[PDB]
RNA sequence: AAAAUGUAA
RNA sequence: UAGGGGAUCGAAGAUGAUCAGAUACCGUCGUAGUCUUAACCAUAAACUAUGCCGACUAGGGAUCGGGUGGUGUUUUUUUAAUGACCCACUCGGCACCUUACGAGAAAUCAAAGUCUUUGGGUUCUGGGGGGAGUAUGGUCGCAAGGCUGAAACUUAAAGGAAUU
C-alpha cells in the first residue's frame, strides 16, 4: 500500500490472527489477544515482558481457541509435550 | 369458493353442451 | 457422476479456509490438478503440497496457510481469443493490480500476463485470489 | 385485601440492618424506636413499618432471615460450619473393580487393589 | 460537563490517545458517545428521511419516529444513527448519538494504478441486509459515485470519490439499501489483499500501559 | 352503470365562474440576463435563512 | 518458555490424588478434548494430571500478566465454590461475584455490579453461559474449568477438572494463589510449604 | 404455515398406514396419527374397595384391575379430553408430566 | 449446474427452451402475433379517424361518484363502430 | 341440543 | 364390462325429529358400492408441497441389518460352543437433540449450505392476478373423462411470512 513516490498511504493499519493468518478488524468484539509474561530465575513474570497470541472471533464462536493454543503455545516452549500434531 | 364445486359445475357444463352439439349430427 | 476433478478439490478446499484448516485433501487427483497446485505456490497463496502414491488415482494433502480466500472453477472448456483475457480481468477479478486467471496453453499451464510475454492460447480452468 | 407494598419491606429493611443492636418483639418500643432514629410523615404510616418489623425480629431469632444479613452472621457462620466429629479413609483402604485394578497400575500409589463381579 | 466512566473513558480525558485509529487498532468497543468527539472535532451532519411506525393498542394507535440519519466526515470515518423517539426533534438529537457508537473506518485506494492519494476503492467488497445485495465495484478518477440519491450523499460523506454499484432484490428500502451499505464497507478490511500480506508484531494495547491511572479513585 | 345521464352541465362551472383579467406585468428578459436573476435570487444575497429556502414563501 | 523446577512433582500430584480430580465423566465427552490417561471401562475415563498442571500454570501467566490485581472478576455458579472465590480475591485484591450474578456486569455501567475487567474466571461454563456472552462483546479474556461435558463455547483456556462439585472446585483455585506469588510476589523456592490451609476452601455445611 | 416437523403426528419412512376408529365420535383417524392414552384404572371407586371385601369371602380376597387404550380424533381430545395446547417453544415438548 | 446444462454441444438446447419461455411474453406475444393486424381499433397506426355516431353520457365508478360525459366514434379503414373520451370542460358544443 | 343478518352519513 | 359372491358399514333414496325454512347437521332401513376373477379407466394436499447422482462443513446419543474386538455376563450337563444382551468401533440406514460462525422474505432448514467471494453433471415447469386449465382441432378411452392447450375482455391489486 503506497504510491509512485514511495511513502506508506492510506492510513490505518489492522492486525491478523496468529493461528488463521485471518485479518483481526474492529467490528469483532469477540477476538482475544493473549499476554503471557515470560519468566526467569526465581520466577518474576516481569511488568512488561509479555507473549501475544491471536485468536479471532470466530474461534471463539466454535471454541477453536483451544485447540490452536496447545499448538501456538507447544512450539514455544511453554507447553512440555501435552499437545500431539500427528493425528 | 371451494373449486371442488368449480370442478363439478364445469364438469356437467361440458357434458350438458356435448349433448347438444350431437343434435346438429 | 464425477465430471470435474478440479471442481472437487477445490470444493474441500472453499470451506477449509472458512473454517481455518491448517491442512486439506484431494481425491483423486490428475496432471492437470498437480500444475495448478504450482500456480498459487509460485505466487504465495498456499503453501507445498505432498502427493501420496496409491495404485489407483492419487491424493494429496495440501498444507495450506490463511491467505487464499477463493478458489474456483469455470466450466467448461472455453475458447480464448486474447481479447477476452482483457475482458475477464473485470469479469471476476477483485482488483487490477492483483489477482491471476490461470487457463491452458500449448506451453503450458499459466496465467494470461505470462501468456502476454509469449502470445499463447488455448482453454480455461479458473481464478484465483 | 391486606398486603404490605414497596415503601413498607423498603424501609422496614433499612432500620434493621443498620440499628439492630436493639429492637425487640415489643409494638410500643420498636414504634417508638421509628421516632427516635429517623423521621416521617404521618403516624397511621409510621405503625405499618413498626408492625411489619416486629414480625421479622420472630423469624430472625431463628437462624438465618432470608434477603438480609449485616456481616455479624458471616463471623457467625464460620463457628457453626465443622461438624461430623467422627469421619466418614477408615473402612479398609480402596473398593474397587477388575477395569480400575488395571487404572493404578498405571499411574497411582497410595490405592491398593480389589476385584469385584459386576453384570454390566 | 463530560466527566466519563470505565478506564476507557479516563484514558481518553488524559490526553493518552488522540488518535481513533488506536481504538480501531486492537479492536476494543465503543460505550461514550463524547469520546468519539474527542477524537474526531470535525464531524457533520446529513438527516436522510423520517417515517413514523405505528403501532396498536386497546385502545386506538401510537406512532413513533423513525429518523435516518447518518453522520462522519470527508476522510474514512461514517456513524450509523437508527433512532425511534417519541418527536421528530428527539429522534434527531438521540440519534445522533447512536450514530457515534457506531463509527467504522473504510479501506479504499486506486483503480488500478498506484500514483498517490486513494481515490477510488480497493478491491469487491459486499453487505447485504434482509434482500438487498450491494457490490462495490472500483472506478476511474473524473466519474462520480454512481449508485441511488441516498447511497450517494452516504459514500459522499465517507471519502470515497469513484464507485459503482449493482443491486439484487427490493431496493425501494431506506434502511436496507443503507444497512447493507454499512455492511459493504466494513468488509473492505475483511478480505486479504498482497500488499498487506506481511505479519504485525501486534503492540501492546494502551489500557495496558495506561491501565495504572484510569484504573479507580 | 349508466349510459344515458344527463349533459345539461357541458361547461358549466367553467363560465358560472367570476370574470377577472391578466394585466400589463412587468417585463422578464429573455435567455441569459433570466438566469442571471436565479444565480443571485437563490445563492448570492440569498433569499431566506429561515430554516431551508423559500421562492414562494407563504402570508408572513 | 520454562521457568526452572517447575516441572514434575511427586507431592503436589500425590494430593490431587487426594480430592478425586482424576476421575473421568461418563457417557458424555466433549470432542475437543481428548486428554486422557487410559480410558476406564463402566462407562468412564482418566485425566492426565501432568497436562493438568499445564493448563494451570499457563492460565496463571496470564493472571500475573495483568496491570493491577483487583480487576479480576471471580465468578461462581456452584455453591460449593463459594468461600473458594471469596479466599482467592482475599489473597490477590481481586473482585468475588458468587450466587447471583445479574445480566449487566461487563455491560451496563449504571449499575453497582459493573466492574471492568482484564481477565475473566467461571466455575461452571455450562450454567454460566451468561458471563459467556458478557465477556465475548468487549474483547476479554475467558477461563473455564471443564470436565467432557460442558461445552467451552467462547473460552480461550479449557482445563480438564471435575466441576461435578466436591473438593474438586477448592483443589483449583488454592494452587491459583501459589502461582501468582510463585512469579513475582511473597514465594521463595520450591521447598515451600505454604502456611495456607486447604480446608478453609471446600464446601462447609449447612 | 408448517408449525411441526410433523405436520400432525409422524409419517417419516413409510408413507401409508391402516385408519382406525375414533372412540367418541368413532371418526376413522391414522394408526400413528391417532391418540391413544393407557386407561390402567381399577375396577371400582375409592370407596366401595372395602365394601367388596366385606361381602365377598377368600382371606381379603384379591382386588382386580381394568386396562384399556381410548382412540380420539383430535377433535375429541380437545372438547375436553388430553390437550390444553401449548406455546411456540413448549409444543416441542415430550415429557408425559 | 443449478437448474441447467454447462455444455459445449448442448447449444440447441438452451435455444429450444429460450423460444418457448418468450411465448410467456404479454410484449413479444403481441408483437409476433400482430394483434394489431387483427383486431385492435389501431391497425399500425398511432392516429385514426372516424365520425360520429351519436353523443352518449356514461359516469365513473369508485371510490367516486360521478359522471364522465363522453360519445361516439366509427373506424373508417375498418367500419368498427367504437366509442371516445371528451377532454377538457364542455367542448361539447363544438363536437356534435 | 338450539341461537341468521348489516343503509350513502 | 361381464360372472360369482354379497355379513357389515353405506353416494341415491326412504324416513321420525330438528329450523323460520331443512331436500343439511341427529336417528333408523337400505340400491349401486365396499370383496374376488378377467378387462378397463390413469387422476390424487400421489407431499418430505423438497427430482436424480457427486463431494465437503457439526458436538452427541438412540436405533434396524451385516462386520470386527473384549481373558464382559447369561445358558449348564461342564471349561464348553454357539444363541441372547452389554460396551468400543464401523459402513448402508430410519430419524432426532443443541446450535448453524452459514444461507434465507420470514417461518425456518446440516440442508432450503458450499448464490455479486455469482459455474460439479443433468431433467421438467412458471414469468401480476383473473378469464381459464375454459375454447377449437387433435388424440386415448365403452362411457365418464384423461393429454396437449387459446383468444376477446378485465383490473391495481391477488398473494406469502411475521410483530401490536
Amino acid at each position: 500500500m503506497e504510491n509512485d513516490k514511495g511513502q506508506l498511504v492510506e492510513l490505518y493499519v489492522p492486525r491478523k490472527c496468529s493461528a488463521t493468518n485471518r485479518i483481526i478488524k474492529a467490528d469483532d468484539h469477540a477476538s482475544v489477544q493473549i499476554n503471557v509474561a515470560k519468566v526467569d530465575e526465581e520466577g518474576r513474570a516481569i511488568p512488561g515482558e509479555y507473549v501475544t497470541y491471536a485468536l479471532s472471533g470466530y474461534v471463539r464462536s466454535r471454541g477453536e481457541s483451544d485447540d490452536s493454543l496447545n499448538r501456538l503455545a507447544q512450539n514455544d516452549g511453554l507447553l512440555k509435550n501435552v499437545w500431539s500434531y500427528s493425528r | 369458493m371451494r373449486a371442488k364445486w368449480r370442478k363439478k359445475r364445469t364438469r356437467r357444463l361440458k357434458r350438458k353442451r356435448r349433448k347438444v352439439r350431437a343434435r346438429s349430427k | 457422476t464425477r465430471s470435474s476433478v478440479l471442481a472437487d478439490a477445490l470444493n474441500a478446499i472453499n470451506n477449509a479456509e472458512k473454517t481455518g484448516k491448517r491442512q486439506v485433501l484431494i481425491r483423486p487427483s490428475s496432471k492437470v490438478i498437480i500444475k495448478f497446485l504450482q500456480v498459487m505456490q509460485k505466487h504465495g497463496y498456499i503453501g507445498e503440497f505432498e502427493y501420496i502414491d496409491d495404485h489407483r488415482s492419487g491424493k494429496i494433502v495440501v498444507q495450506l496457510n490463511g491467505r487464499l480466500n477463493k478458489c474456483g472453477v469455470i466450466s467448461p472448456r472455453f475458447n480464448v481469443k486474447i481479447g477476452d483475457i482483457e475482458k475477464w480481468t473485470a469479469n471476476l477479478l477483485p482488483a487490477r493490480q492483483f489477482g491471476y486467471v490461470i487457463l491452458t496453453t500449448s506451453a503450458g499451464i499459466m496465467d494470461h500476463e505470462e501468456a502476454r510475454r509469449k502470445h499463447v492460447s488455448g482453454k480455461i480452468l479458473g481464478f484465483v485470489y | 385485601g391486606r398486603v404490605r407494598t414497596k415503601t413498607v419491606k423498603r424501609a422496614s429493611k433499612a432500620l434493621i440492618e443498620r440499628y439492630y443492636p436493639k429492637l425487640t418483639l415489643d409494638f410500643q418500643t420498636n414504634k417508638r424506636l421509628c421516632d427516635e432514629i429517623a423521621t416521617i410523615q404521618s403516624k397511621r404510616l409510621r405503625n405499618k413499618i413498626a408492625g411489619y418489623t416486629t414480625h421479622l425480629m420472630k423469624r430472625i431469632q431463628k437462624g438465618p432471615v432470608r434477603g438480609i444479613s449485616f456481616k455479624l452472621q458471616e463471623e457467625e457462620r464460620e463457628r457453626k460450619d465443622q461438624y461430623v466429629p467422627e469421619v466418614s479413609r477408615s473402612n479398609g483402604v480402596l473398593n474397587v473393580d477388575n477395569q480400575t485394578s488395571d487404572l493404578v497400575k498405571s499411574l497411582g500409589l497410595k490405592l491398593p487393589l480389589s476385584v469385584i463381579n459386576v453384570s454390566a | 460537563g463530560w466527566v466519563p466512566v470505565t478506564k476507557l473513558g479516563r484514558l481518553v480525558k488524559a490526553g493518552k490517545i488522540t488518535t481513533i485509529e488506536e481504538i480501531f487498532l486492537h479492536s476494543l468497543p465503543v460505550k461514550e458517545f463524547q469520546i468519539i468527539d474527542t477524537l474526531l472535532p470535525g464531524l457533520q451532519d446529513e438527516v436522510m428521511n423520517i417515517k413514523p411506525v405505528q403501532k396498536q393498542t386497546r385502545a386506538g394507535q401510537r406512532t413513533r419516529f423513525k429518523a435516518v440519519v447518518v453522520v462522519g466526515d470527508s476522510n474514512g470515518h461514517v456513524g450509523l444513527g437508527i433512532k425511534t423517539a417519541k418527536e421528530v426533534a428527539g429522534a434527531i438529537r438521540a440519534g445522533i448519538i447512536i450514530a457515534k457508537l457506531s463509527v467504522i473506518p473504510i479501506r479504499r485506494g486506486y483503480w488500478g494504478t498506484n500514483l498517490g492519494q486513494p481515490h477510488s476503492l480497493a478491491t469487491k467488497t459486499t453487505g447485504k441486509c434482509g434482500s438487498v445485495t450491494v457490490r462495490l465495484i472500483p472506478a476511474p478518477r473524473g466519474s462520480g459515485i454512481v449508485a441511488s440519491p441516498a447511497v450517494k450523499k452516504l459514500l459522499q460523506l465517507a471519502g470515497v470519490e469513484d464507485v459503482y454499484t449493482q443491486s439484487n432484490g427490493k431496493t425501494r428500502t431506506l434502511e436496507n439499501t443503507l444497512k447493507a451499505a454499512f455492511v459493504a464497507i466494513g468488509n473492505t478490511y475483511g478480505f486479504l489483499t498482497p500488499n498487506l500480506w506481511a505479519e504485525q508484531p501486534l503492540p501492546v494495547s494502551p489500557l495496558d500501559i495506561y491501565s495504572d491511572e484510569a484504573s479507580a479513585q | 352503470a349508466k349510459v344515458h345521464g344527463s349533459l345539461a352541465r357541458a361547461g358549466k362551472v367553467k363560465s358560472q365562474t367570476p370574470k377577472v383579467e391578466k394585466t400589463e406585468k412587468p417585463k422578464k428578459p429573455k435567455g441569459r440576463a433570466y438566469k442571471r436573476l436565479l444565480y443571485t435570487r437563490r445563492f448570492v444575497n440569498v433569499t431566506l435563512v429561515n430554516g431551508k429556502r423559500r421562492m414562494n414563501p407563504g402570508p408572513s | 518458555s520454562l521457568p526452572a523446577t517447575f516441572d514434575l512433582t511427586p507431592e503436589d500430584a500425590q494430593l490431587l490424588l487426594a480430592a478425586n480430580t482424576h476421575l473421568g465423566a461418563r457417557n458424555v465427552q466433549v470432542h475437543q478434548e481428548p486428554y486422557v490417561f487410559n480410558a476406564r471401562p463402566d462407562g468412564v475415563h482418566v485425566i492426565n494430571v501432568g497436562k493438568t498442571w499445564e493448563k494451570l500454570v499457563l492460565a496463571a501467566r496470564i493472571i500475573a500478566a495483568i496491570p493491577n490485581p483487583e480487576d479480576v472478576v471471580a465468578i461462581s455458579s456452584r455453591t460449593f465454590g463459594q468461600r473458594a472465590v471469596l479466599k482467592f480475591a482475599a489473597h490477590t485484591g481481586a473482585t468475588p461475584i458468587a450466587g447471583r450474578f445479574t445480566p449487566g456486569s461487563f455491560t451496563n455501567y449504571i449499575t453497582r455490579s459493573f466492574k471492568e475487567p482484564r481477565l475473566v474466571i467461571v466455575t461452571d461454563p455450562r450454567s454460566d453461559a451468561q458471563a459467556i456472552k458478557e465477556a465475548s462483546y468487549v474483547n476479554i479474556p475467558v477461563i473455564a474449568l471443564t470436565d467432557l461435558d460442558s461445552p467451552s463455547e467462547f473460552v480461550d483456556v479449557a482445563i480438564p477438572c471435575n466441576n461435578r462439585g466436591k473438593h474438586s472446585i477448592g483443589l483449583i483455585w488454592y494452587l491459583l494463589a501459589r502461582e501468582v506469588l510463585r512469579l513475582r510476589g511473597a514465594l521463595v523456592d520450591r521447598t515451600q510449604p505454604w502456611s495456607i490451609m486447604p480446608d478453609l476452601y471446600f464446601y462447609r455445611d449447612p | 404455515p408448517k408449525k411441526r416437523a410433523s405436520n400432525g403426528r409422524n409419517k417419516k419412512g413409510r408413507g401409508h398406514v391402516k385408519p382406525v376408529r375414533c372412540v367418541n365420535c368413532s371418526k376413522s383417524i391414522p394408526k400413528d396419527k391417532a391418540i391413544k392414552r393407557m386407561a390402567i384404572r381399577n375396577i371400582v371407586e375409592a370407596a366401595a374397595v372395602r365394601d367388596l371385601s366385606e361381602a365377598s369371602v377368600y382371606p381379603e380376597y384379591a382386588l382386580p384391575k381394568t386396562y384399556n387404550k381410548l382412540h380420539y380424533c383430535v377433535s375429541c381430545a380437545i372438547h375436553a379430553r388430553i390437550v390444553r395446547v401449548r406455546s411456540r417453544e413448549d409444543r416441542k415438548n415430550r415429557a408425559p408430566p | 449446474g443449478k437448474g441447467k446444462p454447462r455444455g459445449l454441444n448442448s447449444a440447441r438446447k438452451l435455444r429450444v427452451h429460450r423460444r418457448n419461455n418468450r411465448w410467456a411474453e404479454n410484449n413479444y406475444k403481441k408483437r409476433l402475433l400482430g394483434t394489431a393486424f387483427k383486431s385492435s381499433p389501431f391497425g399500425g397506426s398511432s392516429h385514426a379517424k372516424g365520425i360520429v355516431l351519436e353523443k352518449l353520457g356514461i359516469e365513473s365508478k369508485q371510490p367516486n361518484s360521478a359522471i364522465r360525459k363522453c360519445v361516439r366514434v366509427q373506424l373508417i379503414k375498418n367500419g368498427k363502430k367504437v366509442t371516445a373520451f371528451v377532454p377538457n370542460d364542455g367542448c361539447l358544443n363544438f363536437v356534435d
